[PDB]
């Protein structure tokens, strides 16, 4: 038996936490859930605690904290606050299009990878004078290899054949060119993959025409948001898509987009898939890999019948009676 | 009868800017053509096109051969609103069919201050700057632009979860200006959701105002929901009533002399530049002569079918002389 940290966060994360384990019950999953919270309060106990928390289990499934952006500077994204205190530099999202769910494009097979810890996420800003920020976009040789070392080696270990570098070093030719120039070293050592890179500027138009040509991505923090986002809107929004946050020794998992759901919370029509697919990706690091496909075979089926389908693509259906669906795919597994 | 600088540039550039003047006549618009030769000198663009730009405040550039020209252009005319409007074309189709956005970008600032320091071996800091005049003046310019181009919806977008201090401060100003200008109404909106929602239904977006590097992201984003650079009007805006409208794609040297160009872009940005002056007219009637054209889509160049830049430029002014 495992024992995992629980944040259940704000908006929809609670009641799909609930869900997650009415799931895991039923599926018989070895993993005892630790819950801690993180509350509005501008003092940093709640976030601390839960910090220590991962330390200690290694392995957290999270809900989105809603950060007010309103308060002073002092009072930082307690999201942001958790991957950099917990080094977890690896934001890793795959969005594939999904046989069930028709969107604009189809055969989409993406696998982004994030640096999750540096960049325009720093939480460096000062008023030089009145009137006049500046913020510190932040961008290191130490943490561009790392991240490079790891959208690579997630390339050649998941038979992929392409990496893409996503950038703006033609304006930002020191910060961003020094990025590009750790993919390229780091490329040097994976011959077998092809190596290229493109402006995130062009990059989001061919995303939105011909998303087909991209296979693995690698890009800084700020771009990595950008990206996500647009390759989740294109496999069909923020329901689907499960997010992963690897750091050398922890790990965090979560729904891709990152999004409270604070409009929908409480009104039994979030769509249960990312967050689902997001516990299935915590169970395959836990080498839980039975229970895993268990899972994600069950929700995967959900996803091909429409009738199943929440609002947000294009149905009419609850959170509980896609659950209960999930729970029957499983039935006809488990018995 | 008013004088327009003209910038053909290079490669396709003359072609489309022929094409431009030709339909423009066509149309009976009352322009003039003060044809000129912008290029980095001693660094500066040459004292006649300098001149030329602050006699007749208002301008057409092709696309330009690579400082860069458009950064030198900026820093002279302070040009700090880059204008993109985005609406689907009848006849050139795309999985998104129901835009019309206008994306509006401040153009001198944000991360794009040219800042960046080695603060150690491996470590580099590169700086976005945000101001409050400069936020003011691009918040002051949106609501201007939505009043005279009668938008009802103006969305700030910002990243002020994170970079609280910077893009707080930005979202300070435009919500100061919302305040004034209570006929439209204002919303904010996260640049990750906006992007998450654009690509799912970019009918829910009317005005977008933002920083420099969002603003270029998003910019270049709605224009391929549209179609691509080649079909996308851009315009500048300045201190003191100027105002240049490029074409913002490629020279496309290939097909420079060939005659496979496409002007629509180009086009579009006279249209745009029309309705800026306040030629309402005219610019309808050339826009409404241009997607007629493309709509019929049997006459359309190589970026399409196999028909020349002529046959293409010659159908709009058969059409745009019949009103
Ligand atoms: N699981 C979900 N199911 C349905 N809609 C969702 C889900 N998650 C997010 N959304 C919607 O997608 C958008 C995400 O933005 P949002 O919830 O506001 O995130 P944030 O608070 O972090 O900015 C919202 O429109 C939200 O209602
Ligand atoms: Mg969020
Ligand atoms: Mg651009």
């Amino acid at each position: 038996r495992h024992t995992v940290t629980m944040i259940p966060g704000d908006g929809i994360g609670p009641e799909l936490m609930l869900h997650v384990k009415s799931v895991f019950r039923h599926a018989c999953v070895p993993v005892d859930f630790e819950e801690v919270h993180v509350s509005s309060n501008a003092d940093e106990e709640d976030i601390r605690n839960a910090i220590m928390a991962i330390r200690r289990n290694r392995v957290a499934l999270k809900g989105n904290i809603e950060t007010n952006h309103n308060l002073p500077p002092s009072h930082k994204s307690r999201n942001n606050i958790l991957r950099t205190s917990l080094d977890l530099y690896a934001n890793v999202i795959h969005c594939k299009s999904l046989p069930g769910v028709v969107t604009r494009h189809k055969d989409i097979d993406i696998l982004i990878v994030r640096e999750n810890t540096e960049g325009e996420y720093s939480s460096l800003e000062h008023e030089s004078v009145a009137g006049v920020v500046e913020s510190l976009k932040i961008i290191t040789k130490a943490k561009s290899l790392r991240i490079a070392e790891y959208a690579f080696k997630l390339a050649q270990e998941s038979g992929r054949k392409k990496v893409t570098a996503v950038h703006k070093a033609n304006i930002m030719k020191l910060g961003d060119g020094l990025f590009l120039q750790c993919c390229r070293e780091v490329a040097a050592r994976y011959p077998q993959i092809t190596f290229e890179n493109m402006i995130v500027d062009n990059t989001t138009m061919q995303l939105v025409s011909r998303p087909q040509q991209f296979d693995v991505m690698v890009m800084p923090n700020l771009y990595g948001n950008i990206v996500n986002n647009v390759c989740a809107g294109l496999v069909g929004g923020p329901g689907l898509v499960a997010g992963a946050n690897y750091g050398h020794v922890y790990a965090v998992f979560e729904t891709a987009t990152r999004n409270t759901g604070k409009s929908i919370a409480n009104k039994n029509i979030a769509n249960p898939t990312a967050t689902l697919l997001a516990s299935c990706m915590m169970l395959d690091h836990l080498k839980l890999h039975s229970y895993a496909t268990s899972i994600r075979k069950a929700v995967l089926a959900s996803m091909d019948n429409e009738n199943m389908h929440t609002p947000d693509i294009g149905g009419q259906g609850t959170t509980s009676e896609a659950i209960q669906d999930v729970i029957r795919h499983i039935r006809v597994i488990n018995g | 009868v008013q004088t327009v600088t003209l910038i053909p540039g290079d490669g396709i550039g003359p072609e489309i800017s022929a094409a431009v003047m030709k339909i423009f006549d066509a149309a009976k618009a009352p322009i003039q053509w003060e044809e000129r030769n912008v290029t980095a000198i001693q660094w500066m663009i040459p004292s006649e096109a300098k001149e030329s730009m602050d006699k007749n405040k208002m301008g057409l550039k092709g696309p330009l051969k690579t400082p860069s020209m458009n950064l030198l252009l900026r820093k002279t005319f302070d040009l700090y609103a880059n204008v993109r409007p985005c609406v689907s074309i009848e006849g050139y189709k795309t999985p998104y069919t129901d835009v019309n956005i206008v994306t509006i970008r401040e153009n001198t600032e944000g991360e794009y201050s040219g800042i960046e320091h080695v603060i150690v071996d491996g470590v580099v800091q590169s700086i976005k700057l945000i101001t409050e005049g400069a936020s003011k003046r691009i918040a002051e310019f949106a609501f201007e632009y939505a009043r005279n181009n009668h938008r009802s919806n103006v969305t700030a977008v910002h990243k002020a979860n994170i970079m609280r201090m910077s893009d707080g401060l930005f979202l300070q100003k435009c919500r100061e200006v919302a305040e004034s200008c209570k006929d439209i109404k204002f919303n904010e909106m996260y640049l990750d959701t906006v992007c998450l929602n654009m690509v799912q239904d970019p009918s829910q977006f009317d005005v977008l105002v933002m920083p420099n590097l969002y603003g270029d992201i998003l910019s270049d984003l709605c224009a391929g929901l549209i179609g691509g650079l080649g079909v996308t009007p851009s315009g500048n805006i300045g201190a003191n009533g100027v105002a240049i409208f490029e074409s913002v794609h490629g020279t496309a040297p290939d097909i420079a002399g060939k005659d496979m160009a496409n002007p629509t872009a180009l086009l579009l940005s006279a249209v745009m530049m029309l309705r800026h002056m306040g030629l309402f007219d005219h610019a309808a009637r050339i826009e409404a002569a241009c997607f007629a054209t493309i709509k019929d889509g049997k006459s359309l160049t190589k970026d399409g079918g196999n028909a020349k830049c002529s046959d293409f430029t010659e159908e709009i002014c058969r059409r745009v002389k019949d009103l």
